[PDB]
């Protein structure tokens, strides 16, 4: 009875990045020159399917994302890089002594992409202020979830009903939206303030971003 | 190419044996040990044991010897798994798996034997009397599995039977209610009898509703 | 320039009840023996539809739901019954004299279905209580729309986790929904207190609707 | 059977004349007076006139009398309403209707032509340059009607690039911003030109962006 031990219990990991897991044996897997241990990927309401027997040996049509590893009692199998598809309970086994046996196996719980906005602010052209209106434009690119408060603040003074917004269609790939919003003022309405600003909050943020210009 | 084939989810007493087949397809056969695992819900994986289709050469784990059986029929190209003196403990998918043998791996699985062991159960069968148009009714309660139809007035009735969706209680049985809405005058005349049918337990309960003295 | 004034400008209506239009004229519409008094329905972003042509004469194809009326200065279109599909503005028009007018047209909203339920209370039958639990029963019969607040109420103390619901799919024809709660208890919880009872809500219901029962 | 069709949604210059058609079918046609009607969004029916398709007799309403021109084809089976010295006062759908003429009653009407009538304007296109990867653009603004198609460096350049929808303001005119996201190193040597086609202003605006002295 070898007892297989897998760390972690549940790991939680977005697609783009490399995750290990861990197979501890309570004795030696090590028999005239290879270790006979095995992983299993199953998916939920699926059977499992076999990764890598042998502690380095993929199986066929499996993706070079996901290695092998060593020896003894020490087992890693690797995905790199993890891909949404990759949702499932890793199981480690090994067929060194009957019983056969499993690990505890691994839940790996794929991360909800979190992509936070590139903001930029963007002051009216020479060629507009001529013309008469000036047009403040704050872009937030490529921001993911939909959900975002963002504020246009003058010179720290809330601004209303003085602003329009567009949203991108979220894209095909990488889901994320991107929003420019137009504070649109009178060439006097303008000369008359100083820093023109705009806050911007969004899950994938730490703290708001405030992104100013001065020379108004 | 490669293809295990398992039975559908059965339903089984305890006390009682399901044999569980495996029908293996796009290889050689009688050249792979076929390996049996044991999974309850939302739990891990427990191996049960490997026959050699060759010899019918068998190794078990010690936790399963004297419950599972592994057989196999060469001239069918299928492999067996006989479960006996069947308790609750044994509800479980269970997997047959080719074995890789050079490092012992199950390289494919059959799709999976989900197996329930518990006791088919008809429903008690209440009614709901009306005292005040009434409503009517009779509960059913009690069941194992799904499902139960109900018919009133062996069929005749049909309008203002809302028969509700079942519920599984806490017991792990299921209950349901069926109700009708009917004249307030012919309770004087008109008998309603609810008509519980069951084929899960063969049960057809009969139960007329009548106003409380 | 005769001015058809009609009445009343907008009104709401449900699906089976009569409703009446009314166009006032500024002069009598009444030459040669007949009224030349027409009706049109114009449903949202469709042309409109004559009905009723000389204050009587139902056009072909619209069903007998739509009446016409009178003559001088006084004309009525009567919907009985009114119908889902009957949401449009109805529009009055005179040829009696050059110019062709209109009246002013009648908005007709189609007000939201609400189906109040029917609440019946059921007590344990006798042959159950000798089973040894009881099994009260809530029937909230033919409610719309789903929204619906109701609450087991035991000699005046609001029940909690002691009580499972059910509810049917919503109709075919009427969209109607109903709902049974079962509150379950042992016959020693049963002979305990008197007045079992139901407290029930819904926009149907003026004020909540209370079914309750004694001898408990 | 009978069925009269008009032209589908027509962009007019104040100050021009648009003539719009009413094709007759499944009816004499010459036997049957075509009257016209004009509605304002979500206003009611104002009847314009009618003609009488055997001698082109035509009685108008004073309010239209010198605004309308109502003419026919009698060996084309089709009414016609031409609309003269537009101004915005005439933006409506209009509908040709045959006349019962007992009742006068306009019996079948046209799915109606809706007229708008507006100054069709092209783009002023402002830069926005940036100042510090960085991103850049153009906004287009004040344009009528949809749509405006946005290229940069002459459609060589395509990743970064976010054309947004366009959003009407309350001057009744369209105004989008497109923007490009760029290596913040290529600022000092690529050259950023987005290029701005207006089919309906027969329009194609190209305007460098470079980064504020």
């Amino acid at each position: 009875d070898i007892v297989l031990t897998q760390s972690p219990a549940s790991l939680a990991v977005s697609p783009g990045q490399r995750a290990t897991i861990s197979c501890k044996a309570s004795q030696s897997l090590d028999y005239e020159g290879d270790s006979d241990m095995n992983w299993y990927q199953q998916k939920p309401g699926q059977p499992p399917r076999l990764l890598i027997s042998g502690a380095s040996n993929l199986e066929s049509g499996i993706p070079a994302r996901f290695s092998g590893s060593g020896s003894g009692t020490d087992f890693t199998v690797n995905i790199h890089p993890v891909e949404e598809e990759d949702a499932a309970t890793y199981y480690c086994q090994q067929s060194t002594e009957d019983p056969r046996t499993f690990g505890g196996g691994t839940k790996l719980e794929i991360k909800r992409t979190v992509a936070a906005p590139s903001v930029f602010i963007f002051p009216p052209s020479d060629e507009q202020l001529k013309s008469g209106t000036a047009s403040v434009v704050c872009l937030l690119n490529n921001f993911y979830p939909r959900e975002a408060k963002y504020q246009w603040k003058v010179d720290n003074a809330l601004q209303s009903g003085n602003s329009q917004e567009s949203v991108t269609e979220q894209d095909s790939k990488d889901s994320t939206y991107s929003l420019s919003s137009t504070l649109t003022l009178s060439k006097a309405d303008y000369e008359k303030h100083k820093v023109y600003a705009c806050e911007v909050t969004h899950q994938g943020l730490s703290s708001p971003v405030t992104k100013s210009f001065n020379r108004g | 190419e490669v293809l295990l084939l398992q039975s559908g989810p059965e339903l089984v007493k305890p006390g009682t044996s399901v044999k569980i087949p495996c029908k293996a397809s796009g290889y050689t056969f009688t050249d792979y040990n076929v390996d049996w695992v044991k999974q309850r819900h939302g739990k891990g994986l427990e191996w049960i044991g490997d026959i050699n289709p060759n010899n019918g050469g068998t190794i078990y784990s010690q936790k399963f010897k004297g419950k599972a059986t592994l057989t196999v029929d060469k001239s069918s190209s299928t492999a067996f798994m006989e479960l006996r003196s069947l308790t609750s403990e044994d509800t479980a998918v269970y997997f047959c798996a080719r074995n890789y043998r050079w490092f012992g791996a199950m390289d494919h699985w059959g799709q999976g034997t989900s197996v329930t062991v518990s006791s088919t159960k008809g429903p008690s069968v209440f009614p709901l009397a009306p005292s005040s148009t009434a409503a009517l009714g009779c509960l059913v309660k009690d069941y194992f599995p799904e499902p139960v139809t109900v018919s009133w007035n062996s069929g005749a009735l049909t309008s203002g039977v809302h028969t509700f969706p079942a519920v599984l209680q806490s017991s792990g049985l299921y209950s349901l209610s069926s109700v009708v809405t009917v004249p307030s005058s012919s309770l004087g005349t008109q008998t309603y009898i609810c008509n519980v049918n069951h084929k899960p337990s063969n049960t057809k309960v009969d139960k007329r509703v009548e106003p409380k003295s």
